[PDB]
């Protein structure tokens, strides 16, 4: 056999590197971490540095709060066991209030209420992280298709837990905080709703992710078929076009018809990926608000 | 007909069947000798369908179906519309699925490039057979693989997934689901990274690779890198496949319950066992 | 229905977002060309875009896609049939010509940058302070071509430095001259490097850089369609 490029064959390494500076606060910057030879084999061998700043802090804070207010109940719901909260760690769920609370933010503590703290911190946490990828790329110059590309991905986790359940009037139809018990919740979702599989909405998002799976292999297998012409210095061959990039777009046009450039391959992933989410929020949005039953809803159209 | 940077490469060889015989093109379409089987296979294939369509009595999409033979033909030959259709449909896909592969090969070889593109597709060839072909013979019938109709592969998926209970416990597709969830993360950001470098704030230059890893780093402390993100694109969704066919590999084979009961093994491990408290006491 | 007016107006979304990428992804290669240069008749259903403009670092310039193409090189290849859609034949040594799978770019005639400026390939000797940290070293070690004769040894590893990795190997000529091998071509064994593209006879002709101590764009294109166009080319001589 010869050299397939999955794993490198030989590591280097010199000084760390800190970064380009641009606009970024440089004192908000940590100093690198370590080097991980194991990590070198496939991808960066170095970790770091990280940029924390104000709204990094309050993200952070802020996650570790859900996290933690969510693991102090299933410490509660073991009786301070630790072999009870290994034993049914999976088991544990922190659910949101009974649907006689509506929207009321009067729940009992132990009956929704933490619940709702639980994601108040983490609405909290989700939203300055989203303002910190707009931040990062701002302070570096760059376009803002991070932060825009994430805002799919929240709005499904806002439909979820927020948007959907304000509609519906109460708490109770948002997700709970557990490993097992969210699986019961999306189960039940679709039960009650006369089988997701009847909502056009949950096949398109089905449409894109399996796209995803399909793109991602077409694309990160191109670029690996064409690095031996330094195919993944992408934007380069954006820029000054290579033999790279050529022979990339014409095993495709050859193969299926049509291409993509460089540049352009980049437009379609990024659509595909947002798109699973955009679509699914949609899907989610309009079930029990406006439609009770995808089943019937075929049936009819109507 | 031709890309402005294509000539160059429309060169002779690469084929692997028949010399010059079909090295040849039709518009922007390369041909070769897996071409050819392409074009036999898919033309059988859907010649078939229609045949099984008329047998069925419908012309529409959303309703043709063909169905694989009952359970008790187990593992041999059926009539042909009580199930030898869909059998010699599989024989067909499976043909023009490998053909299309090897055609890629082709493509690979004229081109001068890594075989990894077809190696990428096998992997999707691979879990398409442990539905219709390895997971039925472990299982002893045909029967037990989906029909191909549009709606009635999803009834299949649907009635299997709960022969099981809810299928989410089972840990093999678990593991397969959050690869495809992370897949798709993952090509959000690389989609998106390179775009924000090559499209920067108005009046701008272009941001560099540098910049890429540095907008990773301050965000999370750590980037991949370019090479590292294009491998990971990779493992990330052929790991999806791969743990989907595992998950049902193993499913009525060598798993026959519930899978929500599987997770007791846990629960039941002695030394917590029978402690009171918690969900599980 | 509210869900009704939802699906049929995605649709309507979905074919717009299709029409937008399609004609982004032709600000490359379009228009289309019949096989003798000519704008070919049928261009198919999508507009090239209006033009865009990126601004290269480094006070590089510019570059405006869509925009007029040409390959800027000779192509020594002639057509082998009067009807379009068959191969074009190689006139002289498809290799040396930088043709088929040897095929090479007219980039820039100057090195990849860094984001601070420097030039992003380096000999590691001139890479401070890069070393090689896992793995087999490869420098000093005999070079095999795929006809098992020995064509040189390794002298250095050319490391790109923002990304810190090998990309190519440095190799030393009988005649006391160096080539670059590609990492993507080698395969680091432990007493030898062995490049199954190239036999022996094949490295004197790889492509040499200007200056000893940075590689053009340009090139790496003529390095790299060399060495990959041996897998076509040299297989006469392998016998892998
Ligand atoms: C439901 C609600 C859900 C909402 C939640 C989340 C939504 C997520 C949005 C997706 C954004 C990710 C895509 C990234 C991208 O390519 O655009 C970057 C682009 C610019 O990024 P940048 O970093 O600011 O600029 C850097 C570059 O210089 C410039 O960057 P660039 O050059 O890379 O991008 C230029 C951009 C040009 O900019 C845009 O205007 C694109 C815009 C935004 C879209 C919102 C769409 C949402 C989808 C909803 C689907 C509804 C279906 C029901 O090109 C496009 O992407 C094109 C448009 C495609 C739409 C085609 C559609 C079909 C219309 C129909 C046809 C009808 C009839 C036929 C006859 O993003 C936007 O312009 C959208 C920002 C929205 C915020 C507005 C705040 C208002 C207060
Ligand atoms: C993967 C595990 C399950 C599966 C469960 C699901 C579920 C759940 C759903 C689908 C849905 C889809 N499935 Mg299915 N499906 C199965 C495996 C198959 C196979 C196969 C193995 O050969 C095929 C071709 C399909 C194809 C289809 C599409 C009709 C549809 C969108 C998929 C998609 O965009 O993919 C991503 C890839 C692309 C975007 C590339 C585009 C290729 C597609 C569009 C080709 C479809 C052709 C189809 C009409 C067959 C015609 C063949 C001709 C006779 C030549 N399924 C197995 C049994 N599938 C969704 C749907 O809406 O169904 C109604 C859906 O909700
Ligand atoms: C019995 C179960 C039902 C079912 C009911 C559900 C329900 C319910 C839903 C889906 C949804 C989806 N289903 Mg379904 N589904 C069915 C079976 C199928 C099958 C199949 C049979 O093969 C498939 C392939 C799918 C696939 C899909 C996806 C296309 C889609 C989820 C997209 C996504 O990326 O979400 C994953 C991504 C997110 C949830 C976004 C998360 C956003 C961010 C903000 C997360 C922040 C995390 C942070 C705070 C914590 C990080 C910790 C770190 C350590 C830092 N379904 C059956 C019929 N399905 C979803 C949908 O959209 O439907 C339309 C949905 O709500
Ligand atoms: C009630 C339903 C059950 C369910 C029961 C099942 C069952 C049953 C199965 C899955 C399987 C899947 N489920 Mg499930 N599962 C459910 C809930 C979910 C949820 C969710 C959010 O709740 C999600 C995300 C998933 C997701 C998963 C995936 C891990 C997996 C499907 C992808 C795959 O196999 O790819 C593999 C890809 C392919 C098979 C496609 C290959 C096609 C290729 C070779 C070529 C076709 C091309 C040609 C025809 C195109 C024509 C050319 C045109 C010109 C385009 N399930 C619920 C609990 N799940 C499936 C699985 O793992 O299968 C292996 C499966 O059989
Ligand atoms: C387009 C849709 C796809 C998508 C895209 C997407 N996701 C996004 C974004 C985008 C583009 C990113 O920009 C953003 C990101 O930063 O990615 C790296 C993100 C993101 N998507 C994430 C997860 C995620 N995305 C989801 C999937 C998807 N995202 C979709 C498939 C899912 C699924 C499939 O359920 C998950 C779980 C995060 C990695 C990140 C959002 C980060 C965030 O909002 O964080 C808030 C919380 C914290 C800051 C802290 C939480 C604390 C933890 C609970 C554990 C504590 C450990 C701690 C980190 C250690 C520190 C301790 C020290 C003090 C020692
Ligand atoms: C392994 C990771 C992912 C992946 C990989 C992958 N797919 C790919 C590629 C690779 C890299 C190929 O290069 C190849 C390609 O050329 O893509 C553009 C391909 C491909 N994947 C495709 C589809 C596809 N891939 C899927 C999945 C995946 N692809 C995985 C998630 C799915 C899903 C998720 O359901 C679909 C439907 C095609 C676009 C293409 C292969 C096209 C091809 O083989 O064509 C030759 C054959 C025909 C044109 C038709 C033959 C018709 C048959 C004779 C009859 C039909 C019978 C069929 C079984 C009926 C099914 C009915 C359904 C309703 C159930
Ligand atoms: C950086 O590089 C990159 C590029 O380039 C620079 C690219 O192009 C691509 C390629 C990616 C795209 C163009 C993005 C769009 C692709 C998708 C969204 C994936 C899904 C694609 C489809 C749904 C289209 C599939 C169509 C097929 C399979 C072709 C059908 C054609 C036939 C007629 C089949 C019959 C058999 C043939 C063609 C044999 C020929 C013989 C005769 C005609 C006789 C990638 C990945 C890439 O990374
Ligand atoms: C070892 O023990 C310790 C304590 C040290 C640590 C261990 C902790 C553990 C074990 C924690 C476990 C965490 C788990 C199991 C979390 C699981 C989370 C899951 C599966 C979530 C899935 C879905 C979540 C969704 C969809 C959440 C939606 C949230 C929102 C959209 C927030 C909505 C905002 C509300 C309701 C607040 C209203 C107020 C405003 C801001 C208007
Ligand atoms: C836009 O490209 C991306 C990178 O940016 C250059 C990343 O690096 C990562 C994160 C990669 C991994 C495997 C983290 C695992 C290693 C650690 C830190 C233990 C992802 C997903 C990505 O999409
Ligand atoms: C989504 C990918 C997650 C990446 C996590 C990377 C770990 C961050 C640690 C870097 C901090 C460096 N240090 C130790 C000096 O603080
Ligand atoms: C980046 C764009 C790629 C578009 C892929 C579109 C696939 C269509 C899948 C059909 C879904 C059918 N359904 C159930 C929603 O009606
Ligand atoms: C949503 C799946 C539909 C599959 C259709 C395949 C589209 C390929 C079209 C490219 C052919 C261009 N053309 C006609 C000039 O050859
Ligand atoms: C055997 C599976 C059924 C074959 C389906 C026939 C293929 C026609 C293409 C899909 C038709 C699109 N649509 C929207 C009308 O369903
Ligand atoms: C799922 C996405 C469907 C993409 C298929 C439509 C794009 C193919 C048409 C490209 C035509 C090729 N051409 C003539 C411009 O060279
Ligand atoms: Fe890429």
């Amino acid at each position: 056999a010869e050299y397939q490029n999955i794993f490198s064959q030989v590591q280097v390494r010199g000084p760390a590197d800190l970064g380009m500076t641009e606009d970024v606060n440089l004192a908000n910057r940590s100093g690198v971490g370590p080097f991980s030879t194991l990590l070198g084999w496939f991808g960066n061998a170095q970790l770091g540095p990280i940029y924390l700043g104000s709204l990094g802090v309050l993200s952070l804070f802020s996650g570790l709060m859900w996290f933690f207010t969510i693991g102090i109940w299933f410490w509660y719901q073991a009786g301070w066991n630790p072999a009870v909260f290994l034993r049914d760690l999976f088991f544990f769920s922190l659910e949101p209030p009974a649907p006689e609370y509506g929207l009321s933010f009067a729940a009992p503590l132990k009956e929704g209420g933490l619940w709702l703290i639980a994601s108040f911190f983490m609405f909290v946490a989700v939203w300055s992280w989203w303002g910190r990828t707009y931040l990062r790329a701002q302070a570096l110059g760059m376009g803002k298709h991070t932060a825009w590309a994430f805002l799919s991905a929240i709005w499904l986790w806002m439909v979820l837990g927020f948007i959907r359940p304000i509609l519906m009037g109460s708490w109770s139809e948002a997700v709970p905080y557990g490993i097992f018990s969210h699986l019961d919740w999306t189960n039940n979702f679709s039960l009650v709703h006369g089988n997701l599989f009847y909502n056009p909405f949950h096949g398109l998002s089905i449409a894109f992710l399996y796209g995803s799976a399909l793109l991602f292999a077409m694309h990160g297998a191109t670029i690996l078929a064409v690095s031996r012409f330094g195919g993944e210095r992408e934007l380069e061959q954006i820029a000054d076009r290579g033999t790279a990039a050529e022979r990339a777009a014409l095993f495709w046009r050859w193969t299926m018809g049509f291409n993509a450039t460089m540049e352009g391959i980049h437009r379609w992933a990024i659509w595909m990926a947002v798109l699973v989410t955009l679509t699914g929020g949609i899907g989610i949005l309009l079930s029990g608000t406006v439609v009770d039953n995808w089943y019937v809803w075929g049936q009819n159209h109507g | 007909a031709l890309l402005s940077f294509e000539r160059k490469y429309r060169v002779p060889g690469g084929t692997l069947v028949g010399g010059n015989l079909f090295d040849f093109w039709v518009g922007p379409f390369y041909v070769g000798f897996f071409g050819v089987a392409t074009f036999f296979f898919a033309a059988l294939g859907i010649i078939l369908i229609a045949w099984s369509a008329v047998l069925q009595g419908t012309w529409n999409p959303q309703l043709i179906s063909v169905y694989p033979p009952a359970l008790e033909y187990g593992l041999g030959g059926a009539p042909l519309a009580k199930g030898g259709l869909w059998q010699i449909i599989t024989i067909c896909a499976t043909g023009a699925f490998v053909s299309w592969a090897l055609r890629e090969v082709e493509i690979c070889r004229k081109l001068g490039i890594g075989y990894h593109i077809p190696f990428a597709f096998a992997f999707a060839i691979l879990a398409y057979l442990t539905l219709v072909l390895f997971r039925p013979v472990m299982m002893g019938a045909w029967g037990y693989a989906f029909p191909y109709g549009i709606w009635t592969h999803l009834d299949w998926v649907s009635n299997t997934g709960y022969t099981y209970g809810n299928f989410h416990y089972n840990p093999a597709h678990m593991i397969a689901i959050s690869f495809f969830f992370t897949n798709a993360l993952a090509l959000a950001l690389h989609g998106a990274l390179v775009l924000s470098a090559a499209n920067p704030e108005k009046g701008k230059e272009m941001r560099t690779p540098d910049h890429e890893d540095t907008f990773f780093r301050d965000l999370v402390g750590y980037s991949i890198g370019t090479l590292g993100i294009h491998r990971l694109g990779l493992l990330l969704s052929l790991s999806a496949v791969f743990f989907s066919a595992l998950c049902m590999i193993i499913t009525g084979t060598i798993w026959f319950d519930q899978w929500v009961d599987w997770w007791q093994w846990w629960v039941k491990l002695p030394w917590w066992a029978n402690i009171p408290g918690g969900i599980n006491g | 229905d509210l869900a009704s007016l939802a699906i049929y107006s995605f649709w309507i979304f979905l074919a717009g977002l299709i029409y937008y990428l399609q004609t982004e992804n032709m600000r490359e290669g379009y228009p289309l060309e019949n096989e003798d240069g000519t704008p070919a008749a049928n261009q198919g259903p999508f507009p090239l875009p209006k033009p865009k403009t990126f601004i290269l670092p480094h006070g590089r310039g510019t570059l405006t896609v869509p925009g007029p193409e040409s390959e800027d090189r000779p192509i020594a290849l002639a057509r082998t049939a009067v009807s379009e859609g068959f191969p074009h034949a190689p006139t002289g040594d498809p290799m040396k010509d930088g043709v088929g799978p040897a095929s090479w770019v007219a980039r820039r005639d100057l090195p990849e940058l860094d984001g601070h400026g420097h030039n992003k390939i380096k000999p590691m000797k001139a890479a401070a302070g890069f070393h090689v940290s896992a793995g087999k070293n490869p420098i000093g070690l005999p070079v095999r071509g795929c006809d098992l004769e020995i064509a040189g040894k390794v002298v250095d590893i050319w490391v790109d430095i923002p990304e810190q990795m090998a990309r190519f190997l440095e190799v030393e000529l009988k005649d006391g001259s160096t080539r670059l091998l590609p990492m993507q071509m080698v395969k680091v064994q432990s007493n030898r490097v062995h490049v199954n593209a190239l036999s022996s006879d094949l490295f004197a002709g790889i492509p040499t850089i200007k200056s000893p101590t940075e590689v053009t764009l340009l090139e790496e294109d003529k390095i790299c369609g060399y060495v990959a166009g041996g897998l076509m080319y040299a297989a006469p001589k392998r016998k892998s």
